[PDB]
């Protein structure tokens, strides 16, 4: 329909079809191992069941709101809210690993009698419940009804809108910058660099308690941890806001495009940085 | 005291000679004319979770319904396995057990390892510590109960020895075996037993006289399991050279091999089907191999553990079979 | 009922099983005159011995009263927390050597099947008796391709290396090698140090970050 | 050393002179206990799913 959209469209294709087999994968190395029931895994099979959703669900509605057929206003909060609820629950799941993994450090000795698995599920309840509040804000009264229906009327129509559905017409931009960005983005972001922050300290300290090359280690897989994370949701967010404060900026139209699949494409890296790495996990995998 | 010492084995040229003069067929080609059974499919029919070690050992009671499995977490479990329901949770006093015994009764289970105590339990005072039958100079490694009133057990230094358990006292000792006495079977007339030893032997043992009758060889290492044949004409040995073999009270020599160039690993466990038909023997790469007893051919497989099979054991209704396993869970299969 | 008294005994195999995995299991190996009853001294078939230090419960079983085959039995112990080594070094000329037969049986336990990711706590005994012996006679006796002074510092070094080395997991598990002193709080502090260090790196293996 | 030893052959004596009887009479006893119990093996032989006690 376009060069620009036809190419987005190739790219989530082929994240979906990596999110997809990757992740359930993981659930599939869960189910069929009883070694893999303690507290972290819980947390684990919590961001696979986020990251296969998106894979599932995210990246075909995705598609096909960029596409823009023709919907009434209130279908088309239906299909943009999931997009919303699904991709929120991934960056919970995150924070959640992270703050088990600081835990492990903090207090290694206490550690199994703390978070035992009856508690892990209410927390990975609870990262859940807050993703669906995030997500169906936009249904409740917070969104583009107000605008729309002035536009509607001058035209001359009446009875309920219809308009070409796109996620910036329905989803007001005041909403994604300060409530889905500045609260449930970016403290996450900011939680999980002091979380390890803190955490390679407490391993340093242990180990200098042959040793340089493990901490090298060590730090080389903090980073990448944070750096993927960082390089995904930050770009879509950034462009978000400088559409808000600045209105009259213009950006072109790929890059608003380039920067959703990265944020999509987050849910792939997950299995691969995560579960890949434990060693528990990957010996399963490969037998 | 070497010439006296070749004289013994100047008795073992001629039990060669004679244990080969009677072999006028094998068994393999008296059986040959039989249609094979061919691929029998058990399914797990119940897992029975709950232990949070490696299971070491289990015993069906003789009511078919009733078991009852040893853990190193110190737990003896009854199961009602009908039902999946716990009958008893018996907490050992020590955890490092390695055998298990459901008393043909009911009423008493026994249990013992590493302490050298076989411990009896009353079932039917909650469940106390009736008796701690003390003796043993090795671990104990299997104990089987000839009824209430008796209990033969074997140790790993290198004797069995049956105990009277109202009194608690060895009332005969089983000495000829040269190493450490891995497993025991009881005859279904219980008047003899056959023991399994890591000296490559197995021994067969008058109950009332106190001493080895016969010495079966063949084997090349440990013997790890023993069951008796259900006619106690025969009996099978499972061992860590990947072989099982049958061998044969009356003809006193071995009838048959079990084995597979593609099985390398050890054998932990051996049983009879009902029928004797079947062979079902527990390895340490983790499933369970179903032999034809009859013609050596492979018939199945056990695959459902994540670990060792360390113990099984057939219903004696012959309904069911049961498989215990390091990861922790019990299976039902049929 | 009887699917109550199902629930009733498993909440209790739960409580009771969740008591018993907040203990630390260490299995006590050593040679036989090698020192092995000083430290259980300090302190307070197979025995177990039952000590509390600073809120971490340690389970220590001295399984050397049995003489059966240790392959029969060291599969039981496969869940350890770390395994407890002493040598003593005033037995490095005592009876074929006694100083070489505790290190082919410390490359045993080592290099075994099970115990390929347990961590071995290794304590060198009698270092006061060994200085002292020192001088009368070399450690040609014991190690002929020994090119070192005959001093205790250098000595223990060298044994301590020995020994050391016959670890061919160098990746996995790891030997933490402490002199044992004559009082008690030292030797209980190190086995709690070295048991803490084990159960810190246990945890990051079961992130990935290890 | 070689009185304690000796008592090995006294036994081996015993096993010595027990009677042994031919494998084809014994092999043939071995399965004609198996085709005379073929009826009351649930294993050998599958039992239909009411009779089967487990999963009925
Ligand atoms: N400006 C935008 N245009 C389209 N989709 C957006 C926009 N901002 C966020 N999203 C969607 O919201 C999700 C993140 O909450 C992403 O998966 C993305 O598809």
């Amino acid at each position: 329909i376009s060069a620009f959209q036809a190419a987005y469209i190739g790219i989530e294709v082929l994240i979906a079809l990596v999110s997809v087999p990757g992740n359930v994968l993981v659930i599939w190395a869960v189910k069929v191992n009883q070694a893999l029931r303690d507290a972290t895994f819980c947390f684990i099979v919590s961001l696979a069941v986020a990251d296969v959703a998106v894979g599932a669900l995210v990246i075909p509605l995705a598609i096909l709101i960029n596409i823009g057929p023709q919907t009434y206003f209130h279908t088309c909060l239906m299909v943009a809210c999931p997009v919303l609820i699904l991709t929120q629950s991934s960056i919970l799941a995150l924070l959640a690993i992270a703050v088990d993994r600081y835990l492990r450090v903090k207090i290694p000795l206490r550690y199994k009698m703390v978070v035992t698995p009856r508690r892990a599920a209410v927390a990975i309840a609870g990262c859940w419940i807050l993703s669906f509040v995030v997500g169906l804000t936009p249904m409740f009264g917070w969104n583009n009804l107000s605008a729309v229906e002035r536009a509607w009327a001058a035209n001359g129509s009446m009875g309920e809108p219809v308009i070409k559905c796109e996620f910036e017409k329905v989803i007001s931009m005041e909403y994604m910058v300060y409530f889905n960005f500045f609260v449930w983005v970016l403290p996450p972001l900011l939680l999980m660099v002091l979380i390890y922050l803190e955490v390679f300290y407490l391993i340093r300290k242990q180990l200098n308690k042959k040793y340089y090359g493990k901490e090298l280690k060590i730090a080389k897989s903090l980073a990448l941890i944070l750096f993927l994370f960082a390089l995904s949701w930050l770009p879509l967010h950034i462009l978000n806001c400088i559409t808000l404060f600045c209105p009259s900026c213009h950006k072109p139209s790929i890059l608003t495009y380039i920067a959703i699949f990265l944020t999509h494409g987050n849910s792939a890296m997950n299995p691969i940085v995560y579960a890949f790495r434990i060693q528990k996990f990957r010996v399963t995998f490969l037998k | 005291l070497d010439q006296l010492r070749q004289e013994a084995e100047q008795l073992k040229n001629q039990i060669r000679d004679a244990r080969k003069a009677c072999a006028d067929a094998t068994l393999s080609q008296i059986t040959n004319n039989i249609d094979p059974v061919g691929r029998i499919q058990m399914r797990t029919r119940r897992t029975l979770r709950g232990h949070l070690a490696k299971i070491y050992a289990m015993h069906w009671g003789t009511d078919s319904r009733l078991l009852v499995s040893a853990s190193q977490d110190g737990k003896l479990i009854i199961w009602d396995s009908y039902t999946t329901n716990k009958v008893h949770a018996i907490p050992l006093r020590s955890s490092w057990v390695m055998t298990c015994a459901y008393a043909p009764s009911g009423n008493y289970v026994a249990c013992g390892g590493l302490d050298n105590i076989c411990s009896i339990y009353n079932l039917k005072t909650n469940v106390r510590v009736s008796r701690e039958l003390a003796g043993h100079t090795g671990y104990l490694s299997c104990c089987r109960f000839l009824d209430d009133n008796q209990i033969v057990t074997s140790s790993g230094d290198t004797t069995c020895a049956l105990w009277d358990i109202e009194t608690g006292q060895q009332t005969t000792t089983f000495t000829g075996h040269t190493g450490d006495v891995m497993s025991l079977s009881l005859a279904p007339d219980t008047r003899l037993f056959v023991s399994g030893a890591c000296d490559a032997s197995a021994k067969l043992w008058d109950v009332r006289e106190g001493m080895c009758r016969q010495t079966f060889t063949g084997h090349e290492s440990d013997i790890n399991a023993i069951c008796f044949f259900p006619n106690g004409n025969a009996f099978a040995t499972g061992s860590d050279d990947a072989t099982c073999r049958l061998f044969d009270l009356r003809a006193d020599q071995e009838l048959m091999t079990y084995s597979h160039d593609n099985i390398i690993c050890g054998i932990t466990s051996v049983s009879f089907s009902k029928s004797g038909r079947l062979l079902l023997a527990g390895y340490d790469d983790f499933n369970c191999n179903v032999w034809d007893a009859l013609k050596a051919d492979r018939a199945g497989v056990l695959a459902g553990h994540d670990n060792r099979v360390s113990c099984l054991g057939v219903t004696d209704d012959g309904m069911a079979v049961a498989t215990g396993s390091w990861d922790s869970f019990l299976k039902i299969w049929n | 009922a009887a699917a109550e008294r199902s629930k009733m005994i498993d909440k209790n195999l739960r409580e009771d099983g969740e008591k018993a995995a907040r203990e630390v299991k260490l299995l006590l190996l050593g040679a036989g005159e090698s020192g092995k009853n000083t430290i259980v001294k300090q302190m307070k078939g197979i025995v177990e011995t039952h000590f509390t230090f600073k809120d971490l419960h340690f389970k220590m079983f001295d399984v050397g009263a049995q003489r059966s085959e240790r392959k029969k039995w060291i599969h039981c112990f496969e869940g350890v927390t770390a395994i407890i080594f002493c040598v003593a070094l005033s037995a490095y000329d005592l009876v074929m050597n006694r100083m070489h037969a505790s290190m082919k049986l410390f490359d045993s336990i080592c290099n075994n099947k099970w115990f390929t990711d347990t961590s071995i706590i290794l304590f060198l005994n009698k270092k006061d008796l060994f200085e002292e012996k020192i001088t009368h006679s070399p450690l040609t006796i014991c190690f002929p391709e020994y090119t070192g002074a005959n001093k205790y510092d250098e000595a223990a070094s060298y044994i301590q290396s020995k020994f050391e080395d016959l670890n061919k997991r160098k990746d996995t598990k790891e030997i933490y090698t402490h002199f044992t002193c004559s009082t008690d709080t030292k030797n209980v502090q190190f086995v709690f140090d070295a048991v803490t260090d084990v159960i810190i790196k246990n945890n990051l293996k079961d992130c990935g970050l290890f | 050393s070689i009185a304690q030893a000796r008592k090995l052959v006294e036994q081996l004596k015993m096993e010595a002179n027990i009677d042994r009887i031919k494998v084809s009479k014994a092999a043939a006893d071995l399965m004609a206990y198996c085709e005379a119990h073929a009826k009351e093996d649930p294993l050998l032989t599958p039992v239909p799913a009411s009779e089967n006690p487990f999963r009925e």
